DNA sequence: ATCAATATCCACCTGCAGATTCTACCAAAAGTGTATTTGGAAACTGCTCCATCAAAAGGCATGTTCAGCGGAATTCCGCTGAACATGCCTTTTGATGGAGCAGTTTCCAAATACACTTTTGGTAGAATCTGCAGGTGGATATTGAT
DNA sequence: ATCAATATCCACCTGCAGATTCTACCAAAAGTGTATTTGGAAACTGCTCCATCAAAAGGCATGTTCAGCGGAATTCCGCTGAACATGCCTTTTGATGGAGCAGTTTCCAAATACACTTTTGGTAGAATCTGCAGGTGGATATTGAT
């Protein structure tokens, strides 16, 4: 059968940001983990989200502010940022 | 004229808080500092007076959860008075830093 | 309006003393007082952001007590008694 | 694909799958994937980042557990958002406090 | 017709629960035995706690259960102690307890 | 509307403790414990769920779930009452 | 076994955590708790092994149950 | 004959430790510790290997954060010496007790 | 300050576990194109409850005096943990049957989906009802002076 | 050990708000009953990967010695608690104007439902490869006795 991951994403974005480091197994692992991780968190509080306004659809919305309520405060700045971009970016 | 000694009191009134509920802040006087404090954040801002109030309920419930953890770190200290060290050493483990 | 000012003060030395009783607190130093006020400010700060920001989520302009509620769950404070 | 007009280095796609497969919400948005995807990708190079640097200022070039756990730690923020996670053979930050050190 | 609670032998309704597991997406279907499961414990769960008040209330001679009770109910019994370890029950107070040291002599 | 579990509770009230009374404050307290608990045992129901490729919630999950939030005596009787009404439903059309 | 848990050992560990002095008493305090956690923790993974209806415990199955311990950990899976 | 004065190889002991990152319980001992702990809520069980690491790894980290937030504990105190007090006293903070 | 027994470094070396590059493989995604559907934003507004102002009032905050006793500091001992050399019990390393973890086909019990029928429980709110808060006198403590 | 100054405990008494008891109405509900779809238990089958036997490795148990840390005891300065006087401002009862929340009909931009089709990410068996951990040396700093 089949396991997915984010390893390959990651990988990618690794030499993006240091073309010459590579990344140990048990570390690659770790950083899926973090993935999902964070994934579940930001998914779970915009489902809540919806929930109470008694909407029934998850948008960038919910997953904005959602990343406000998760996210440590400049952490969060960026996040948003990056975030709005690829949206605008995929839209035009 | 009669008195009592230092510690007395402080008991007589240990028995009586803990056996209330009516809240220990004064009203008025927290919901302005609710108010002030929303207003760094937001402005043009509304209350619910329930919403004032369970943040009343939730604060006062924080503060006193905090000092029994407090009184307990004094005392490890062999002492009986709780000093800014020991609301840390509190937060430190508690995890608030 | 009146540019909200101080209101920190607003939690008196009395009202911190009858907090600390409840703590089961007998004698008290006299930093104390205001280290508490410094650790109440923190916390209303952490639970009104976040307050807010449900408030805003739902293009209201009045805090709900419901708002304070998700406010406080999110933190691990959950409080029972206000339509939670 | 989805992900290359957002620009972006993470699936789109996969993340719009996992969204509606995770009994999250009725419907989905379609800038919602997106979105998430592109914050995903952000965070992720934010560790990737720090722990490159701690790789180099360790003379490595290859990023083990331990970078990652001195690149989390040390970092204010990121250590706030993981504050309850632990970093499978990570170790911890070398700290010893003053007391204990020997009386000159 | 037979509310699915009475066939369950149940106080709490049985096609409000089911309902609720529903409009809160917890997964794709719902049997229809989750529902009657969960009304079944939730029904156990707050029985038990009333029990418990009522007691409190009666201690106080008060015949009307207010959140104080509830409060003490939980804080002394071990296990709802636990399970509601990090609620905070409003006008509920806290169970008298001074340390022993501050005590005099 | 905006329902509450108030009559439930009430009648529960009266089976255990026939003559006493509740406050509009403590009932407030009792739907919020009640609510609380529900959302709890579904939420680890659904991961449960999740991480065994499942699509359906059963009385089967619902049954871990409370083991896994329930603290021992608790979730020893939960269980039981839990099974009990199930089969009585069950065994009945 | 859990006696199987040496001073060396709980020597080592403490002094990852920063410790100088350690008095003779704190190692039968160590494994206790040592105990506690694993108990609650071994716990919650049989559980979620028993309804997967399998007879060994995979480390996903321990993951799961640190999680909701709130003691997430990386590294054995998403 | 020379010898190392009281606290000195400890400490260098710390600095050796937080250094490393390496498992500091014996492997076997472990394992048996936790399929023991474990044959009280079922029988005849297996152990992905993996899953033992998982928990070990698990532990030991708890532990060592505990020692931390003990040795605070016990210089809180003025002392530098770790007792059990320390420890129930962080645990007893730590809501993991009460 | 003076050696000298040791722990800690730095530079260079090489094998090898484990990260990496090669290429066929192909189910399962992910994307496209069509057709249908519906969530919830917009516009109108009925109406709840929030900010606000007036005003009388006494509970409670503020500020001071006065000294009880707690915290801090200093000293000092014996008793407990740290360092270490010593003998070996066992945890760690590696080879081989077999037990369960899964991949896959099967089919039916069960969970949709949907048109109807009817029992329920929020509730707007006029009437009726009742536990207990808060005032009050009085008998039983609990303290702190001698 | 007697004692007066005070707080405490308590069974009464009772006005008022907050809980209880309903006739009156129902839109949203929960139930009923085929009609239609399928999630997953059940059984058969490898093939991992896990429990176990067994051999050469290397960390723990043990005891003797004493350095130095914790706890006891003693001391005193002044911090912090109790009692008191003065009066500010929070609380309490009403009431008014109008922000903004919440309910309703409306209809279109974006989401869902296959159907089709091109594509990419996950083994995997095979090969090739390289960052770095162990490992020798000898340079030099730390520690500790004098």
């Amino acid at each position: 059968t089949r396991k997915e991951s984010y390893a390959i994403y990651v990988y990618k974005v690794l030499k993006q940001v240091h073309p010459d480091t590579g990344i140990s197994s048990k570390a690659m692992s770790i950083m899926n983990s973090f993935v999902n991780d964070v994934f579940e968190r930001i998914a779970g509080e915009a489902s809540r989200l919806a929930h109470y306004n008694k909407r029934s659809t998850i948008t960038s919305r919910e997953i904005q502010t959602a990343v406000r309520l998760l996210l440590p405060g400049e952490l969060a700045k960026h996040a948003v940022s990056e975030g709005t971009k690829a949206v605008t970016k995929y839209t035009s | 004229p009669h008195r009592y000694r230092p510690g007395t009191v402080a008991l007589r009134e240990i028995r009586r808080y803990q056996k209330s509920t009516e809240l220990l802040i004064r009203k008025l006087p927290f919901q302005r500092l609710v108010r002030e404090i929303a207003q760094d954040f937001k402005t043009d801002l509304r209350f619910q007076s329930s919403a004032v109030m369970a943040l009343q309920e939730a604060s006062e419930a924080y503060l006193v959860a905090l000092f029994e953890d407090t009184n307990l770190a004094a005392i490890h200290a062999k002492r009986v008075t709780i000093m800014p060290k020991d609301i840390q050493l509190a937060r430190r483990i508690r995890g608030e830093r | 309006r009146k540019v909200l000012r101080d209101n920190i003060q607003g939690i008196t030395k009395p009202a911190i003393r009858r907090l600390a009783r409840r703590g089961g607190v007998k004698r008290i130093s006299g930093l104390i007082y205001e280290e508490t006020r410094g650790v109440l400010k923190v916390f209303l700060e952490n639970v009104i952001r976040d307050a807010v920001t449900y408030t805003e989520h739902a293009k209201r302009k009045t805090v709900t007590a419901m708002d304070v509620v998700y406010a406080l769950k999110r933190q691990g404070r959950t409080l029972y008694g206000f339509g939670g | 694909t989805r992900s290359s007009r957002a620009g972006l280095q993470f699936p789109v796609g996969r993340v719009h799958r996992l969204l509606r497969k995770g009994n999250y919400a009725e419907r989905v948005g379609a800038g919602a994937p997106v979105y998430l995807a592109a914050v995903l990708e952000y965070l992720t190079a934010e560790i990737l980042e720090l722990a490159g640097n701690a790789a180099r200022d360790n003379k490595k070039t290859r990023i083990i557990p331990r970078h990652l756990q001195l690149a989390v730690r040390n970092d204010e923020e990121l250590n706030k958002l993981l504050g309850r996670v632990t970093i499978a053979q990570g170790g911890v930050l070398p700290n010893i406090q003053s007391v204990l050190l020997p009386k000159k």
